[PDB]
C-alpha cells in the first residue's frame, strides 16, 4: 500500500529549469558557430580580419596573402 | 459486500482479483434533502475543491501521477463521490475522502468561478436531450417537494455560499456517510476508514422536510432542443412488481436496426420514435414512467396512444411467456445494474444509509401472469395521471386525451 505519490520540486527560475536548458544546450551552441561564421564573414573584407584570423588557418589561408607590386601602387 | 463499520461510519467492501479499486462515498445528500433548490447539486460540484491541507490543484496533480479518475453524480436520494485507483493506491485516497468531508473550505470565488460555472454546464448538456427534461417535469408534477425539487441547480434559483455550508455541515456528518469499496480488501479500508474518518462530526440524520405527497396534472416545456413526452403514473404503495412490468413493457430494442418483441416498442413502428418505461422505487413513493421522445410530436402523439393502450391490454392479460421473458429482461437489468460502478455504489449506499436490504440480482422474484396484470390495472385506474410535454407542447397529447 501506498500513502502518498512520490515526487520532488525541481529548482526552476522564470519557469526555467536544468532539465529543459540541458536540453537546449547544444542548440546555443550551433546558434554560437552560425553567429561566428556570420560575423566572420561580415568582417572578412576588413584587412585586419585578413592579416589576424583568415591568414593565418592552414592550407586555405593563403588566400588571404595577396599583395599589390610596388610598381602598382601609387600610395 | 461485508457490511461493518469503522469509526462510527458504515463501511462495505468486496476484494476481487483486479489491479484497480473503486471507492465511493455515499451521502445521505440527494436532492430530497436539499434545504434549497440546487444545493444538493452545488455541494456534489464542490467535492474536491480547495480543502485546508490540499489545495483542488495540488489534488488533481497528485491524481494524475496516480492515474486515478474522479467521478461525481447526485441523485434525488444520494450525493455519490467516486474514485478509481491502483489497488495500492488505496490509503491516498481514503485520505483525500477525509479531507473533502471535514477539511473542505468553502470560499466564494471557488463557487462564482468553478462550481457554479460547471453545474451549469452539466445541467445544459443532460437536457439537451428532451427525454431528460420531460421525465425531470414528470417528477416535479407528482411530488411537488422532496422528490419534487429539482435534481440540478437551475439558473432562476441561485445557490449561495452560506446555503452550500449549511447544507454540507448537515450532510458531511458521520450519520449521513457510507463508504463503498470495490475490489478493496475489507479489514484494510476498515483499519484506513477508521483512523481517517474519527474526527468527523457525528451530526444527525438528513431528513426530507415534509411527507412525501403525490398529485396528478400537466407539465407543457416550450423548448427547440427536441420533442418529447412522460406518461408518469404516481405510485403510492412500491413494490418490486413494476421492475418487471417495466422490464416487461419495455421501448428499447434488444439487437441492432430492429424495434424489439417488446409492446412499447411495437408501438413505435411505423414512426422515428423511442418509447422506454422505467420504474423508480424511492422507498416510501415511486413513479412509474413510460417517456416517448422523437422528432415529429404528430409521431409522438400516435405513440402515446399506443402507449397507454398497451397499459390496458397488459392490466387485461399477460401470458406466460411474457411473464417469463419480464422476469428474464428483469433479472438481467437487475445484474448489470449492479455490476455499473455508478449504481453499484448507490444499491449498497441505500442498504448502509437506510436499512433496505439489496435485492441480489438471482433472487429477484418471478411475478405471475396475474401478478403482472394486477400491476398493470392499478396503473390504469390511477386517479393521478402525470403529463410532462417537452418542445412544441401545442402540437403534444394532454392528460385529458390519454
Ligand atoms: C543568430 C540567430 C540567433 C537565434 C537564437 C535563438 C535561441 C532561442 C533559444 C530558445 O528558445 O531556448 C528555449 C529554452 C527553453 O525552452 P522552452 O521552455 O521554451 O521549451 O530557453 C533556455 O533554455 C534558456
Amino acid at each position: 500500500y501506498v500513502k502518498k505519490p512520490s515526487y520532488k520540486i525541481v529548482p526552476h527560475f522564470l519557469g526555467f529549469n536544468i532539465p529543459t536548458v540541458s536540453k537546449w544546450i547544444p542548440i546555443f551552441g550551433i546558434w554560437g558557430a552560425a553567429a561566428g561564421i556570420g560575423a566572420l564573414f561580415l568582417i572578412e573584407g576588413v584587412p585586419r580580419t585578413r592579416q589576424d584570423i583568415l591568414s593565418k588557418i592552414p592550407i586555405i589561408g593563403e588566400h588571404w596573402i595577396r599583395e599589390i607590386p610596388a610598381s602598382d601602387n601609387p600610395f | 459486500f461485508s457490511t461493518a463499520e469503522a469509526a462510527g461510519v458504515k463501511v462495505a467492501a468486496q476484494d476481487g482479483q483486479s489491479p484497480i479499486s473503486d471507492l465511493s462515498v455515499v451521502l445521505r445528500g440527494g436532492s430530497r434533502y436539499a434545504t434549497v433548490p440546487g444545493v444538493s447539486h452545488i455541494l456534489e460540484k464542490f467535492a474536491f475543491q480547495n480543502t485546508v491541507p490540499k489545495s483542488a490543484l495540488r489534488f488533481v496533480r497528485e491524481l494524475e501521477l496516480f492515474g486515478g479518475k474522479l467521478y461525481t453524480h447526485t441523485t434525488r436520494e444520494h450525493i455519490v463521490l467516486r474514485t478509481q485507483f491502483l489497488k495500492q493506491d488505496l490509503p491516498y485516497f481514503v485520505d483525500a475522502f477525509a479531507n473533502v468531508l471535514k477539511e473542505t473550505k468553502f470560499q466564494q470565488f471557488e463557487l462564482t468561478e468553478r462550481v457554479a460555472p460547471v453545474a451549469e454546464l452539466d445541467l445544459l448538456k443532460r437536457e439537451s436531450d428532451p427525454a431528460f427534461t420531460a421525465l425531470e417535469a414528470a417528477h416535479e408534477v407528482a411530488f411537488r417537494t422532496g422528490l419534487g425539487n429539482s435534481v440540478y441547480a437551475q439558473g432562476y434559483s441561485p445557490v449561495t455560499l452560506e446555503d452550500v455550508k449549511e447544507f454540507a455541515r448537515q450532510v458531511y456528518a458521520k450519520q449521513n456517510v457510507a463508504v463503498v469499496g470495490n475490489n478493496v480488501v475489507p479489514a484494510d479500508l476498515q483499519q484506513l476508514v477508521g483512523t481517517a474518518f474519527a474526527d468527523l462530526q457525528e451530526g444527525s440524520k438528513v431528513t426530507q422536510a415534509g411527507t412525501t405527497t403525490l398529485h396528478g396534472g400537466e407539465a407543457r416545456v416550450r423548448t427547440s432542443t427536441g420533442n418529447a413526452l412522460t406518461i408518469a403514473l404516481p405510485i403510492a404503495e412500491p413494490k418490486p412488481v413494476y421492475h418487471a412490468l417495466a422490464s416487461f413493457l419495455g421501448g428499447p430494442a434488444s439487437m441492432p436496426w430492429s424495434v424489439g418483441a417488446s409492446p412499447l416498442a411495437q408501438a413505435t413502428v411505423g414512426t422515428h420514435t423511442s418509447v422506454k418505461a422505467t420504474y423508480h422505487n424511492y422507498g416510501d413513493a415511486g413513479l412509474f414512467a413510460i417517456t416517448i421522445k422523437g422528432d415529429s410530436p404528430a409521431e409522438i402523439s400516435q405513440v402515446a396512444h399506443k402507449a397507454v393502450q398497451a397499459l390496458k391490454d397488459t392490466g387485461a392479460e399477460v401470458t406466460e411467456e411474457q411473464a417469463a421473458r419480464a422476469y428474464a429482461k428483469s433479472k438481467f437489468a437487475a445484474a448489470e445494474a449492479f455490476e455499473n460502478p455508478d449504481s453499484s455504489a448507490s444499491v449498497i449506499g441505500m442498504e448502509l444509509l437506510s436499512g433496505v436490504s439489496r435485492i441480489a440480482p438471482e433472487n429477484v422474484q418471478k411475478f405471475t401472469p396475474a401478478e403482472l396484470s394486477e400491476a398493470a390495472a392499478q396503473l390504469s385506474a390511477s386517479a393521478k395521471p402525470v403529463v410532462a410535454a417537452v418542445g412544441q407542447v401545442h402540437a403534444l397529447p394532454f392528460a385529458d386525451e390519454l
